[PDB]
C-alpha cells in the first residue's frame, strides 16, 4: 500500500510561519500530482494547493501569497511553506497524491495557531 | 494563389492535443478577413500582432497547429501560461508571434456515451519546450519500482481520453483550436496578406 | 465558484440497510466528481472516481451514479465498518476542486 508521511506540524504563534514536509516510500514524489488538503477541526475539507509532475503549482484564491508548495527532487519529499498564519489556519494538513483512479492520503499533521 | 486557411479551419477531423497537427502555409497570398469576420470563431486573441494589421504584414512562413481541447483548457493556450496542456501537450513561448483561434465544436466533436477518440497527455517527466510534440505512449514510471513497460500499480499510460459528451457545461465541451504561428527568417517573404 | 450541497447531513440506518447519499452541484460538472470515505480520526479514502468508477480495493457494495448536477452514492448493504463520513468532491479542474460538507452515518 502507498504510504505518504507528513511532518512539521505543531504550535506556532499568530502571524508566524511554518513549513510542513511530506515524504513517500514506494513512489517518487517528483513524478506525482501531490496536493495539500487541510481539514479544519469539525469542519469540511479544503484543497489548498497542488504541484504538477512538471513543477507547475497552483493555489486557491483565498490562500494566494501566503502559501508556497515546492519539491526537492533529491530528497523525494514535498514541502508547503506557510506564512502570515491566522487563527483560522488551524487544521489537520494532509499530503495527498492524486492519480486518475487513485487518491492516496497521508495521516496528516495538526497545525495549531494560538497564543 | 490563395491560402488553405479555410481548408484548415473547416477540416472534418482535428488531431488530439498531444499529437497536435501542424500545417505549413507558404508561397501564397493570404486573406485573414475571412478568418476574422466568421461568426463562430469568437475566441480570437493575438499577441505581438493585431488582427487589424494582419493583411499588411508578410511572413516567411505561416504554421497552423490544430487540435481539440476542453473549453476551460482554452485559457492555457497563450504565452506564459501553465497547466496540463501548456506543460505536457502544447506549449507556446512567451515571445510568441502569431495567434490562436478557438471555437466550440460540441455539435460535431461530442458524442453520446462519450467521445474517447481525443486524448491528451497528463504525465510527463518534464515540461514541453515551446512547439514540442511528444507522441510516445510508453508506460510512465511514477513509482519507485520499475514495471518493465507494462501497466500496473504506480505506472500508468500517460495519455487520458477526454470523453466529450453533448451535455456538460461550456467548460467541459470540446473546443477546436487553431494556432496561426507567423515566422520570419530573413528569407523571401512568401506569404503576404493583401 | 462551484459549491456542492450534500444531503442528508446525517443518515441514520441499521446495519444491512441500503444507504443512498446525494451530492448536488451548483454548476454542470459533467461526470467529474469523486466520493471519499473518512473514518473518524483517519484520513479520507477514495471510493468512487469519475462519479461512477469504483476505486481498487473498494468492496463491490459501493456504487456511484448521476451526472451533470445530481450525483448519488449507494451502499448496497451497510456493514459495521461502513459507518463513516462521506465527502463528495468535484473534479472539473482535476486534481483541484471543492469538497462537500460531508454526511455522517450513525444510528446508536
Amino acid at each position: 500500500e502507498v504510504q505518504v508521511v507528513e511532518s512539521g506540524g505543531g504550535l506556532i504563534q499568530p502571524g508566524g510561519s511554518l513549513r510542513l514536509s511530506c515524504t513517500a516510500s514506494e513512489l517518487i514524489i517528483s513524478r506525482n500530482y501531490m496536493s495539500w488538503v487541510r481539514q479544519a477541526p469539525g469542519k469540511g475539507l479544503e484543497w489548498l494547493s497542488v504541484i504538477y509532475p512538471g513543477g507547475s503549482s497552483f493555489y486557491t484564491d483565498s490562500l494566494k501569497g501566503r502559501f508556497t508548495i515546492s519539491v526537492d527532487n533529491s530528497k523525494n519529499t514535498l514541502y508547503l511553506q506557510m506564512n502570515r498564519l491566522g487563527v483560522e489556519d488551524t487544521a489537520i494538513y494532509y499530503c495527498v497524491r492524486d492519480a486518475p483512479s487513485e487518491s492516496d492520503w497521508g495521516q496528516g499533521t495538526l497545525v495549531t495557531v494560538s497564543s | 494563389n490563395l491560402c488553405p486557411f479555410h481548408e484548415v479551419f473547416n477540416a472534418t477531423t482535428f488531431a488530439s492535443v498531444y499529437a497536435w497537427n501542424r500545417k505549413r502555409i507558404s508561397n501564397c497570398v493570404a486573406d485573414y478577413s475571412v478568418i476574422y469576420n466568421f461568426a463562430p470563431f469568437f475566441a480570437f486573441k493575438c499577441y505581438g500582432v493585431s488582427p487589424t494589421k494582419l493583411n499588411d504584414l508578410c511572413f516567411t512562413n505561416v504554421y497552423a497547429d490544430s487540435f481539440v481541447i476542453r473549453g476551460n483548457e482554452v485559457s492555457q493556450i497563450a504565452p506564459g501560461q501553465t497547466g496540463n496542456i501548456a506543460d505536457y501537450n502544447y506549449k507556446l513561448p512567451d515571445d510568441f508571434t502569431g495567434c490562436v483561434i478557438a471555437w466550440n465544436s460540441n455539435k460535431l466533436d461530442s458524442k453520446p456515451s462519450g467521445n474517447y477518440n481525443y486524448l491528451y497527455r497528463f504525465l510527463r517527466k518534464s515540461k514541453l519546450k515551446p512547439f514540442e510534440r511528444d507522441i510516445s505512449t510508453e508506460i510512465y514510471q511514477v513509482g519507485n519500482k520499475p514495471c518493465n513497460g507494462v501497466a500496473g500499480p504506480n505506472c500508468y499510460s500517460p495519455l487520458q481520453s477526454y470523453g466529450f459528451r453533448p451535455t456538460y457545461g461550456v467548460g467541459h465541451q470540446p473546443y477546436r483550436v487553431v494556432v496561426l504561428s507567423f515566422e520570419l527568417l530573413h528569407a523571401p517573404a512568401t506569404v503576404c496578406g493583401p | 465558484e462551484i459549491v456542492l450541497t450534500q444531503s442528508p447531513a446525517t443518515l441514520s440506518l441499521f446495519p444491512g440497510e441500503r444507504a443512498t447519499l446525494s451530492c448536488r452541484a451548483s454548476q454542470n460538472i459533467g461526470h467529474f466528481l469523486t466520493w471519499y470515505q473518512q473514518k473518524p480520526g483517519q484520513a479520507p479514502r477514495l471510493l468512487i472516481y469519475d462519479a461512477s468508477n469504483r476505486a481498487t480495493g473498494v468492496p463491490a457494495r459501493f456504487s456511484g451514479s448521476g451526472s451533470e448536477t445530481e450525483f448519488t452514492l449507494t451502499i448496497s448493504s451497510l456493514g459495521p465498518e461502513d459507518f463513516a463520513v462521506y465527502y463528495c468532491q468535484e473534479r472539473s479542474d482535476w486534481p483541484r476542486g471543492t469538497f462537500g460538507q460531508g454526511t455522517k452515518v450513525e444510528i446508536k
